[PDB]
RNA sequence: AUAUACCGCCAUCUUCAGCAAACCCUAAAAAGGUAUUAAAGUAAGCAAAAGAAUCAAACAUAAAAACGUUAGGUCAAGGUGUAGCCA
């Protein structure tokens, strides 16, 4: 099973049909939905990294 | 346990030279880097006036013995901070010596900013950085005038903070808010590498000697 | 200009 | 009809008209005004004027091990109920405009002298609950604008002490009060002088200084003389934790010179153990309840002089003829140490 | 005032840890009405009962 | 200005559930329909009686469950079956949803002469997309 | 009766680029806060932008357009505050 597979099995079980298509169900790896964010930059002395 | 603790950080302050930064530089070494050579009587600030030997033709003269005293006392602060694992950020805005500047705070092992400064970097520090940022313990400024002939703003900045500042202050400058000022070059290539030199072999010698003392007593414990 | 006046605060309507 | 009715939060929306205009821009002088009110607050989900009784609803679904079924109260009983409910409902009237005194400050409609509380706690849980706040001006400014005409905002300046030497002073700006009041508060903390006290009660020596215009005289005095001194004087000197000067103010009164001219003296003053460095000598005090009895308040940290300090014959310090009028025998005004409340 | 307002507080001679909240321990001096805010009834049975 | 369905800022302390956020040129975009039913398709009739029992249906719920309804309530129509589905908060106890399930279907099912279930969905709190 | 108590739904500048809030700075601040070879400003929301719609693609058209301005319009869409009528 692919992440192709995944989307055209999520819209069979979830028809939706608004236009805009961020606005549609969605079962993706967290790494494309959660934005990557900048880590913590000093360590627990506080000193930058 | 508590008193090894307190031998390494309450030893080092009972010896006026423990970490011995009278034998890096002379008078001589000083006078070889340029570091005499001031702008001319017309540049002159007032507060500097105590440090000049002299008016050579029109271009103040820097005392060099003055020098070495307030460099000696200035070195040996910039130690027992980088002894004690303190942050020493380099300042300056000075985009000749901006390379150098960034690559002697790299192998000291501490920070430089080099680059724009940015309003409210050290008094709104909480907003640009993050909530628990930990501001600079010492603050080291090789310039202390901005591009625009202007005292720079980390000079007010760190005194509102209540941060030591140690900076190098030419015949135009203004050393009253620098808590030791080194009287000295700051336009020189030769003079600008000198006290870079300094600053850094002064920083690795304060960071080896604090491995040194921790082996040392941390040995004694089991032992 | 009337209800600016401490009046609410030193009465203790909070 | 049944289709006509809209919800509670439209109906209040409409009926309180503040989202309205003419609140907006201020057209009326607030009076009588509707209050807002929540009509389900104590009503319980199952209970009607019928009184019936709904097992599982409103009454236990069983009872005693008894399946319970519908019931409907007497007349006798739900005019009970009726009427219990009604004595909630005014109790919770009654409490509404129940509320809790707060000291007054300098007057009974200003904001000068009144207290705020502490500042707000810091970046990692610094509390400041040992420090007070108070207001020493509140100002409707005003600045023209293009789209709004005349707009008003809040100006407040306010000191903070904790009353053991430490103070400091600040000005918040907003277009609401509340919130002119937060950014002063916590501002002040940010600025923190510490002043000298001569044994916890008294300043360290007279004090005479000029801050623009504002002219401040202060004196040394002995306990139990108390606070003598303008108002806001008075507040400061409560804040730091002064309890016996005197002051004067003369020129003009605002009220911003004379707190950073009030700081800026008090900031700069002497104490005795620094006037023995400075000399080399030793500071010696004589009061004339101990007689003769020299009592030493300081002596020199390193090396003691043996140059005594010249005592001329005439001394040239610049006296100030309001102080020496008085010993020249002339009258003071009917205005002058009149008896007043413990400050 | 702060005598009248409480019933329980008694101006009398035997009462010293009352009275000596009227005078001035510094000057040993007995405070003016105006001071404390008592009354002028009650300032006179203080002064009585302190001296 | 245009003040229709539109909820207005403030200063950024007004929370918003997803379906107040959008505007109504947001549905059919990024929110869809609370009532589903055949009667505004094309060629299909009985759209007023549809509707007309919505509004009703939606101010039933609202008295019924009064301060217990966390957003709108989604209605959805197969054959003559009705569907209500609501998300309600979780204030009262279990065993009175029981009793006002059992009530207000057999209540509208005997008013509008159509099986009608009720469907209920209890959150802990309102869910907030967004404070404008 | 009162749109000069209001909700609701709109007009207008307007497809204008601003609005509001939390901070920070000033030899005091009524306010103001930019320089890029950079000199005190900073990090987020709403609008704009983007996106979606006109069933390829673009462009275009629609839609969208904050906070305010005109006590703008509407008590006669409906609802409702205050006052008034109830043979
Ligand atoms: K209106
Ligand atoms: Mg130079
Ligand atoms: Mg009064
Ligand atoms: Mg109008
Ligand atoms: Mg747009
Ligand atoms: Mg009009
Ligand atoms: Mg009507
Ligand atoms: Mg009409
Ligand atoms: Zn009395």
């Amino acid at each position: 099973f692919a992440e192709e597979d995944i989307d055209r099995a999520i819209a069979y079980l979830f028809p939706s049909g608004l236009f805009e298509k961020r606005a549609r169900p969605m079962m993706k790896h967290p790494e494309h939905i959660f934005p990557k964010q900048r880590a913590t930059q000093w360590g627990e002395d506080g000193r930058p990294f | 346990g508590d008193d090894f603790q307190s031998r390494i950080l309450d030893t080092p302050l009972q010896h006026s030279d423990f970490f011995n930064v009278k034998e890096l530089f002379s008078v001589k070494s000083l006078f070889e880097a340029r570091v005499h050579l001031g702008h001319k009587a017309g540049c002159r600030h007032r507060f500097m006036e105590p440090y000049i030997f002299g008016n050579r033709l029109g271009q103040d003269i820097i005392d060099l013995d003055q020098t070495a005293l307030n460099l000696q006392l200035a070195l040996n602060f910039t130690a027992h901070v980088a002894y004690r694992k303190g942050i020493i950020l380099f300042v300056s805005r000075n985009r000749q010596f901006s390379h150098l500047i960034e690559t002697t705070a790299q192998a000291c092992g501490e920070y430089a900013h080099t680059r724009y400064f940015k309003g409210g970097l050290l008094t709104n520090a909480q907003l640009l950085f993050g909530p628990s940022v930990r501001l600079p313990d010492l603050i080291i400024f090789l310039h202390t005038l901005n591009n625009v002939f202007e005292p720079h703003v980390a000079v007010r900045d760190a005194a509102k903070m209540n941060i030591p500042t140690v900076g190098i202050v030419d015949t135009n400058c203004n050393p009253c808010l620098i808590t030791y000022p080194i009287p000295g070059n700051d336009d020189s290539p030769q003079a600008i590498q000198l006290f870079c030199k300094l600053f850094r072999t002064t920083i690795n010698r304060a960071k080896e000697k604090r491995r040194q003392m921790e082996a040392l007593h941390r040995l004694q414990s089991p032992k | 200009h009337r209800d600016a006046s401490p009046r609410s605060f030193l009465l203790g309507e909070e | 009809s049944f289709f006509t009715k809209l919800t509670a939060e439209e109906l209040w929306k409409g009926a309180l008209a503040e989202t309205g205009a003419g609140a907006r821009k201020g057209r009326g002088k607030r009076t009588k005004k509707k209050k807002r009110k929540d009509l389900n607050r104590g009503q319980i989900i199952g209970e009607g004027r019928s009184g019936f009784l709904w097992p599982g609803l409103n009454v236990p679904l069983i009872k005693s091990g008894v399946v319970q079924n519908i019931g409907q109260r007497s007349k006798e009983e739900q005019q009970k109920v009726e009427a219990t409910m009604v004595e909630q409902r005014e109790e919770w009237d009654r409490k509404r405009k129940i509320k809790v005194k707060r000291e007054r400050g300098w007057s009974g409609n200003t904001w000068g002298g009144v207290s705020i509380g502490p500042p707000d706690p810091g970046p990692n849980g610094e509390t400041y609950e040992d420090f007070d706040t108070r207001i020493l001006e509140v100002r409707n400014v005003f600045n023209m604008t293009a789209k709004e005409g005349r707009k008003k905002s809040v100006r407040v300046l306010v000191a903070v002490g904790n009353g053991n030497g430490a103070a400091g002073f600040a000005i918040g700006k907003a277009a609401d009060r509340g919130d002119a009041f937060r950014k002063a508060k916590n501002r002040a903390i940010h600025y923190l002088h510490y002043i000298e006290r001569y044994e916890g009660h008294t300043i360290f020596h007279d004090i005479s200084l000029r801050f623009k215009r504002t002219q401040i005289r202060m004196k040394k005095q002995p306990r139990g003389y108390g606070l003598r001194c303008h108002r806001a004087i008075i507040t400061i000197c409560r804040l730091i934790g002064i309890k016996d000067m005197y002051a004067r103010v003369t020129g003009s009164m605002n009220m911003l010179n004379l707190t950073r001219g009030l700081f800026h003296g008090l900031a700069r003053q002497e104490t005795h153990q620094h006037l023995a460095d400075k000399k080399g000598l030793h500071v010696v005090e004589f009061r004339e309840e101990c007689g003769p009895l020299p009592i030493v308040v300081a002596s020199p940290h390193g090396a003691l002089s043996k140059e005594p300090e010249p005592e001329p014959e005439v001394p040239d310090t610049k006296l100030d003829w309001q102080d020496v009028k008085a010993m020249q025998g002339l009258k003071r005004s009917v205005w002058f140490n009149l008896k007043r409340p413990a400050t | 005032c702060p005598i009248c307002r409480d019933h329980k507080l008694h101006v009398d001679f035997r009462n010293v840890k009352l009275l000596e909240q009227f005078v001035c321990a510094h000057t040993g001096i007995i405070f003016h009405a105006p001071y404390t805010g008592v009354c002028m009834k009650q300032h006179k049975k203080l002064t009585q009962a302190i001296q | 200005k245009n003040r229709a369905a539109r909820v207005r800022v403030a200063k950024g302390n007004k929370p918003v559930s997803y379906e107040e956020a959008h505007a109504p040129h947001y549905i059919a975009h990024r929110k869809g329909w609370l009532s589903l039913h055949t009667g505004n398709l094309d060629g299909e009739d009985h759209a007023a009686e549809r509707t007309l029992e919505d509004v009703f249906l939606r101010k039933f719920m609202m008295g019924t469950f009064p301060g217990c309804l966390a957003d709108q309530i989604v209605l959805k129509r197969r054959a003559n079956q009705v569907d209500i589905c609501a998300l309600v908060l979780r204030q009262l106890p279990a065993h009175k949803f029981y009793f006002l399930v059992g009530y207000s279907e057999t209540l509208l099912s005997h008013f509008y002469k159509c099986p009608v279930r009720l469907h209920l969905q209890t959150v802990p709190s309102k869910v907030v997309y967004k404070y404008i």
